[PDB]
């Protein structure tokens, strides 16, 4: 629901994003890949556990290390 | 016969700056022609499926603006870290890097960028925001320039090792016709020369106020826009009032139909040219924003060989930076300064011999004659090594008699 | 009717100067130009130094220049007259008066 | 283990036409649809802007 | 009607001239002030002026 508060949400597993609303979906704080776009940098997707939908942050890339010398 | 070669020279740092992106609108057509309405609603579906189309054309210019974004920002997809070393031989990147002491990971410059840049729900409009937001967007800028400082010319090949700056700068300098030795022997000049160009742009931009018009023109044309749709919905077309709810609680259905289909039609017309002119919009901020991904792979990633494509000189690098809706670029170039004359030639002609320079011209100071590069200058002896022979002395038009010098007689003779 | 059309900001004369001190500027200052205290560079130096840059050595230049100064000087006669009879050559400006 | 390497050249050269900018209109909205008549003009306000 | 259809037509075509002003410039920058390594930028063959 874009741009809904959920406190109350009369139009409408219960979520506050920036984006809106979101039901139906479980939150995680593991970054991945962008699967889903929902906006504002939050991304879903489904996977492996059954039709469980899960609601994460985007990642940007994986890191990388460089010795430092001269 | 006549020539001037530069003794000097200076480096330079500019700015650009380029639109990327556009607000992201979108419309309930219904809600619009006939808000919290029956009879307007069930009049509307005799003209059968507007509504449809223009929420379909909205929606393909709101995906379009995060393509636009992601095209531009997210071409490299490995994470450098800040060095946690700030030397690199005498230049200075604290005003362009991160700064690790705020709670927002911009930089000085994106900072004072962000503070220039300023700035109806029930009537069916509503902006929704976009999928990157503007901490992700200096993340991948801040990525990119730290790769293209520390990695030098292997960045994305992988396997990356801290290459000296001092290195990278005088292999570039290679690329414009110009030796090593220059750079290593100035360095200390150079290093003073482009730490004043940056604390200057910085001054400038906290200065002047009007650097980023290009990317107020934008906003200023999308709100007009908004406006004058917003404004379009209190005429009258012809009708006794504008407002559904008075025609419906003081007219009979016969003529209040004829009263709310010319009402219809001017709401109808309304929404149409907006959508038209938003289209066009569009299609012109998505060709600024192709040249920005070609100006990004080909002036922050590499050296450019044409003229002009980053800005004015002979370019060595180019940093980005991020701002609202759009990108900033800075440009350094190598600029000579001092001019002086001397006499030149085409060639020498030793003992019945032409001889040609491998590189460079022949340069006389009055008495003698040397060899330098175009670009800078460094005179030597001209020898069998610096020239090469071909023909005789009375083809070549301007040809000189004196001369050249073999560096092997001494060894022979001791 | 209430149509109007109004003049450009340039004449034209103003066009065919800035043509003209770019040619110019271009033909006498070489390799310098904007960057200031400009002398006047020997043409054929500069035909020179652009010959190196395709891969040709400069000494061809040098002992084929009146063979190449005949062709360049032949090359210009022939597009003065193909404009002096053509007539259809501008069509890309005439489509959009149309 | 052939190569054909040339022996002479020729100097070319060849025109190039681009359209840089078009002519410059004015018009006027009330005079075009109502010209000179108060009454078309009264009728034209009802149509916004 | 008939002034709304003459004015987006008229946006459209200066559009596309803009975009060829754009061509222009960059030809003039890069083809009068400069020699260029692109193929079949500048003619046919290798450029030179
Ligand atoms: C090629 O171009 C470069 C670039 O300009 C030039 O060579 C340098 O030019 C700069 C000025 O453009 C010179 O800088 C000035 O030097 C004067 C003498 O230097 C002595 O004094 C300073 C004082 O701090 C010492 O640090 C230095 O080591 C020397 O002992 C100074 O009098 C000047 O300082 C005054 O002005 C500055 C502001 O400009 C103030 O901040 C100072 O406090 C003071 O009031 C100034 O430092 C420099 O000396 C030149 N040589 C170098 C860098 O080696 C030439 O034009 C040219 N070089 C060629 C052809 O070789
Ligand atoms: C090149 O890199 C060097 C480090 O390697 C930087 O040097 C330091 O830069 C910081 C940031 O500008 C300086 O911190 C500043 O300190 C000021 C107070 O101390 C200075 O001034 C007093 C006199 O009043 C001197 O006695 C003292 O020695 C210092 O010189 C603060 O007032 C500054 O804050 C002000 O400016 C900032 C700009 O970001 C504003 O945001 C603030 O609101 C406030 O108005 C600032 O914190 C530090 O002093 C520098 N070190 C030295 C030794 O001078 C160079 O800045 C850097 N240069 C470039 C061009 O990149
Ligand atoms: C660049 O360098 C070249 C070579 O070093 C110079 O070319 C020589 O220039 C000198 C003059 O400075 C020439 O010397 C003169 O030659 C005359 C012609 O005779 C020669 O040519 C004929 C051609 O048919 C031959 O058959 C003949 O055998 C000779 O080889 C002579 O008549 C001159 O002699 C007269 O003047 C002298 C002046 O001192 C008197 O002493 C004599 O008694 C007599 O009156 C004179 O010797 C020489 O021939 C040139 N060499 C060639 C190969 O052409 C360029 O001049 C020089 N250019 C510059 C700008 O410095
Ligand atoms: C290369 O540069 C040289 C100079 O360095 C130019 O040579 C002169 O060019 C001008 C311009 O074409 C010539 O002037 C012409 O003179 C004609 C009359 O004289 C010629 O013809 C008679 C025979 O009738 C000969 O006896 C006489 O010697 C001359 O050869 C005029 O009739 C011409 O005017 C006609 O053409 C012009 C074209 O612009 C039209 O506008 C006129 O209306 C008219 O129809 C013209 O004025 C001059 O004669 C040339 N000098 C010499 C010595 O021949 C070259 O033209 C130039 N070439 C290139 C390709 O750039
Ligand atoms: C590489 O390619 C070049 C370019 O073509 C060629 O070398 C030149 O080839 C041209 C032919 O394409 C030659 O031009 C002709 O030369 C003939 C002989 O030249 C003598 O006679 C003329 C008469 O004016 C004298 O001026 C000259 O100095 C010589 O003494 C002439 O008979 C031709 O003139 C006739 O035709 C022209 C029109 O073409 C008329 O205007 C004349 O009045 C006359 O009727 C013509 O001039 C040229 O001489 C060649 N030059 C050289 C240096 O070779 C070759 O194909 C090739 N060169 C190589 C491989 O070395
Ligand atoms: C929409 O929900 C947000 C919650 O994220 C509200 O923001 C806070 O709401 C609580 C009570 O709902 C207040 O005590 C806080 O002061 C609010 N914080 C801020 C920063 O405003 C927000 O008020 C809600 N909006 C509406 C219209 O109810
Ligand atoms: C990841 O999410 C879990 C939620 O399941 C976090 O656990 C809660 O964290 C909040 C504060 O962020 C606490 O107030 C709760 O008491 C925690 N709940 C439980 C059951 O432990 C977890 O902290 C998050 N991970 C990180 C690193 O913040
Ligand atoms: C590049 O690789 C060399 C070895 O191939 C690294 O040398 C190592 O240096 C550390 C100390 O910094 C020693 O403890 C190791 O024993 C060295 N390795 C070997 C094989 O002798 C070098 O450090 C690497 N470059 C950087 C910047 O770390
Ligand atoms: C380039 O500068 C030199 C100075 O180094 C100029 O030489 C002068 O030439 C004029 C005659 O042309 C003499 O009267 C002066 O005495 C010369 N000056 C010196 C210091 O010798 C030279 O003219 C300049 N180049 C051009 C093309 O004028
Ligand atoms: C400029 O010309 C002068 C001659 O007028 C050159 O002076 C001589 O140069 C040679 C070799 O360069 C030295 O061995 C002599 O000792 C010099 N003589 C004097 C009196 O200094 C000078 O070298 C030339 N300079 C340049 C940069 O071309
Ligand atoms: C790296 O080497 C330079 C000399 O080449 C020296 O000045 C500097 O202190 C060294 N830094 C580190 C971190 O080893």
């Amino acid at each position: 629901y874009q741009g809904v508060n959920c406190t109350e949400v009369p139009v409408a597993n219960v979520f506050q994003t920036r984006a809106g609303c979101l039901i139906g979906a479980e939150h995680v704080n593991n970054s991945y890949e962008c699967d889903i776009p929902i906006g504002a940098g939050i991304c879903a997707s489904y996977q492996t556990a059954s039709q469980s939908i899960i609601a994460y942050t985007m990642s940007l890339g994986e890191e990388n290390s460089v010795a430092y010398s001269n | 016969n006549s020539i001037a070669i530069p003794t000097n020279f200076t480096i330079s740092v500019t700015t650009e700056i380029i639109p990327v992106s556009m607000q992201k609108v979108s419309v309930d057509c219904t809600m619009y022609i006939c808000g919290d309405s029956e009879e307007c609603s069930n009049l509307l579906l005799q003209y059968g499926s507007f509504c449809t189309q223009l929420n379909r054309a909205l929606h393909e210019i709101a995906v379009e603006q995060d393509k636009n974004t992601q095209e531009v920002f997210a071409q490299v997809k490995q994470i450098y870290k800040t060095p946690p070393i700030k030397d690199f031989g005498g230049f200075n990147f604290s005003q362009i890097l991160p700064d690790p002491s705020k709670p927002s990971k911009r930089s000085a410059i994106e900072d004072l960028l962000f503070n220039k840049v300023t700035l109806q729900k029930f009537n069916g409009l509503t902006v929704l925001p976009p999928l990157l937001t503007d901490e992700m967007i200096a993340a991948y800028t801040s990525a990119l320039l730290a790769g293209t400082i520390t990695a030098g010319w292997t960045f994305g090949a992988g396997a990356a090792l801290q290459i000296p700056f001092a290195m990278q700068m005088a292999y570039r300098f290679n690329g414009i016709g110009v030796t090593q030795n220059v750079l290593y022997e100035n360095q200390k000049l150079i290093a003073n020369q482009f730490n004043k160009a940056i604390g200057k742009i910085q001054d400038g931009l906290s200065s002047t106020a009007s650097a980023l018009g290009k990317l107020q023109d934008v906003v200023n044309q999308n709100a007009q826009a908004l406006n004058t749709l917003v404004k379009q919905l209190s005429s009258n077309f012809g009708a006794i009032s504008s407002v559904l709810n008075d025609i419906l609680s003081r007219l009979d259905p016969p003529e209040a139909e004829v009263q709310i289909d010319r009402l219809i039609n001017g709401r109808l017309q309304a929404l149409n040219t907006y959508v038209t002119q938003q289209l066009i919009r569009a299609a012109e901020i998505r060709a600024s924003a192709n040249l920005a991904a070609e100006k990004m792979s080909e002036c922050v990633l590499g050296q450019s060989k044409r003229v002009d494509f980053c800005g004015k000189g002979y370019h060595l690098m180019s940093f980005p930076q991020s701002a609202p809706h759009g990108v900033v670029f800075l440009h350094v170039t190598y600029v000579p300064t001092q001019y002086k004359n001397f006499t030149t030639a085409p060639a020498i002609c030793h003992n019945g011999k032409a001889h040609f320079p491998r590189e460079g011209v022949f340069v006389s100071n009055g008495t003698h004659w040397f060899v330098t590069q175009r670009n800078f200058y460094e005179p030597q002896i001209i020898t069998t090594d610096n020239t090469f022979v071909s023909g005789d002395c009375d083809v070549v038009i301007g040809i000189v008699n004196n001369t050249v010098y073999d560096p092997l007689q001494p060894e022979l003779d001791s």
